């Protein structure tokens, strides 16, 4: 009684099809300003003869 | 949006040609690349899922590749009855983008059109209307450049125009023309000439009438 | 399993739009049923999707103004649209959102022409093609007949109420500037014509009108 | 960072920090194992021939109603409420079931 959740909860089922499905979202966040840039890959896959 | 983009809207394929579909997106959706079958008097169904792997009970003639931006549909031994309507989208995320569509055709034998005219009802008038269409039979291709001639002038403008399904009995194919013209534009006009361009011959087939016999 | 669309054509602006889906062979307990129309010119839009639990979702190209309900007892789900306009003049589809076996399957259904105009119900008038002094002649006659001043959609059209099936190609409405029309063609041979007496019969199911007209080798007796 | 044992909501997703690290993409973008694959600002040939100073994994699991809001320009329940992205995101979005 005058308890309540705006936080509510999701909704995940084997059921569902995939409207409703887990999505493991992984965000490749990227950003450029005046610090150098460092974290992209500092080397690369060359050659040699 | 992301708007898969195609390249060709129709493609002459014969029965064991190889189809080359290629659609062309705008921004990079991965390998989640999907396409239709709209057959004529069927349903829509998926039919190739992650741009390679077929669908569950169609035989393994449909396959394909693609990676990133470059997707090109591979049907190789394709079939008379695999005339179908194919569409290019995505199935990544809400709301599904879809593209213009590629419909194939068979490639048979080259074939002089059969133009057959008619004369408009007497009853148009009085309703409020005018309706002409010309026919066309046993030809090739599909895209034949038939254009209208209204006393001599040229018109392109409100001309609708449909196509059908190939014939099983000589593996031609069969359109419609129907051309849209209001009260005013009916009684100023009393010759209608149907001009039909192929490529068999030189001289076309030329079909005109008089409206007040 | 085979989708079936049905629902009324003919809404006015400014009501309240509904469809009727229905979907036999398999009850909503798994996947999802949505919603994409089909504008004239190869042109789909995606519209919303509903699971059997009742929880809903909008395209992000209508704000509010989008509903979506289902039913699990009728096997069921409807679709409706407040405010519409001349914006949302498309053939709505059905379709079935699933996967299995890690991996997606989609089919469509036949589909349901929507008209949402100014104009009001006319009945069919149907103009048959008569062959006049100008008409060329073979082995192979071909004749027609034009259907212009009807509405709304759809109509059906068919070659002696069903008795002529040889060399039937039935072409879809097209839309004017005003009002809808058809197109059909019959290409019978000699053994056939003027044996057989050609009667193009178009009934409009919405009116409950159908209109009669046969085609005759001018000049005969 | 897709095959997590453990992690965090939309609101208060937990944000690994990758550094010093040469970032592979191919096993990611060519792989045909992610449903849902977004890229917004640049295209992602330009990830990996370009450096950048800051790359955050923001790991969290949403359901796909709301994973459409996860974009440079949008509005909802996420994109205004609980996880909204910069206007300037060259970045991608990779999710899987």
């Amino acid at each position: 009684f005058n308890c309540y959740f705006p936080l509510q909860s999701y909704g995940f089922q084997p059921t569902n099809g995939v409207g409703y499905q887990p999505y493991r979202v992984v965000v490749l966040s990227f950003e450029l300003l005046h610090a150098p840039a460092t974290v992209c890959g500092p080397k690369k896959s060359t050659n040699l003869v | 949006d992301i708007v898969m983009t195609q390249s060709h809207k129709f493609m002459s394929t014969s029965v064991g040609h190889r189809v080359s579909i290629t659609c062309k997106a705008s921004q990079d959706v991965g390998n989640d690349v999907a396409w239709y079958q709209q057959k004529p008097g069927q349903s829509p169904k998926l039919l190739i899922y992650w741009a390679s792997t077929r669908h569950t009970g169609v035989p393994d003639r449909f396959t394909g590749s693609g990676s990133g931006t470059d997707f090109t549909l591979t049907i190789s031994n394709v079939q008379s009855e695999d005339l179908a309507d194919y569409f290019c989208q995505q199935y990544n995320r809400y709301p599904y983008t879809f593209g213009g569509g590629t419909k194939l055709e068979i490639k048979r034998a080259d074939a002089a059109p059969t133009v057959s005219i008619f004369p408009p009802s007497s009853e148009q008038l009085t309703s409020g209307g005018a309706s002409v269409v010309c026919f066309l039979n046993n030809f090739y291709p599909k895209d034949i450049n038939v254009k209208w001639k209204i006393d001599g002038s040229e018109r392109q403008n409100g001309v609708l125009n449909s196509w059908t399904d190939q014939d099983s009995k000589d593996s031609t194919y069969s359109m419609s023309s129907t051309l849209t013209l209001t009260k005013d534009e009916y009684e100023r006009h009393n010759s209608y000439t149907c001009e039909a361009t192929h490529k068999t011959s030189t001289s076309p087939i030329v079909k005109s009438f008089n409206r007040n016999e | 399993v085979q989708l079936q669309e049905s629902g009324p054509s003919l809404v006015k602006p400014s009501q309240t739009l509904s469809l009727t889906c229905s979907v036999t062979g398999d009850s909503i307990t798994n996947g999802y049923w949505n919603w994409i129309r089909k504008f004239p010119g190869n042109k789909l839009e995606y519209m919303g999707y509903i699971s059997y639990s009742g929880s809903t979702y909008y395209s992000p190209s209508l704000k509010s103004r989008i509903s979506i309900t289902r039913d699990t007892s009728k096997n069921q789900h409807y679709l409706q649209l407040n405010s519409v306009t001349s914006e949302d003049t498309a053939t709505y589809y059905c379709a079935s959102d699933y996967h299995g076996s890690k991996y997606y399957f989609d089919y469509w259904g036949q589909g349901t022409t929507l008209t949402v105009s100014s104009a009001k119900t006319t009945p069919p008038s149907v103009y048959p093609l008569a062959p006049g002094s100008a008409a060329q002649t073979n082995s192979m006659v071909t004749l027609g007949c034009l259907v212009k001043g009807y509405f709304p959609e759809p109509v059906t059209v068919t070659w002696n109420s069903g008795s002529l099936s040889s060399g039937v190609h039935t072409f879809p409405a097209v839309l004017q500037s005003d009002l809808y029309t058809l197109s059909s063609s019959v290409t019978v041979p000699s053994s056939t014509w003027p044996s057989e007496t050609v009667t193009c019969n178009v009934a409009h199911p919405a009116s409950s009108t159908k209109v009669d007209k046969k085609i005759v080798p001018r000049d005969c007796g | 960072v897709f095959n997590a044992t453990r992690f965090a909501s939309v609101y208060a997703w937990n944000r690994k920090r990758i550094s010093n690290c040469v970032a592979d993409y191919s096993v990611l973008y060519n792989s045909a194992s992610f449903s849902t694959f977004k890229c917004y600002g640049v295209s992602p040939t330009k990830l990996n021939d370009l450096c950048f100073t800051n790359v955050y994994a923001d790991s969290f699991v949403i359901r796909g109603d709301e994973v459409r809001q996860i974009a440079p320009g949008q509005t909802g329940k996420i994109a205004d409420y609980n996880y909204k992205l910069p206007d300037d995101f060259t970045g991608c979005v990779i999710a899987w079931n």
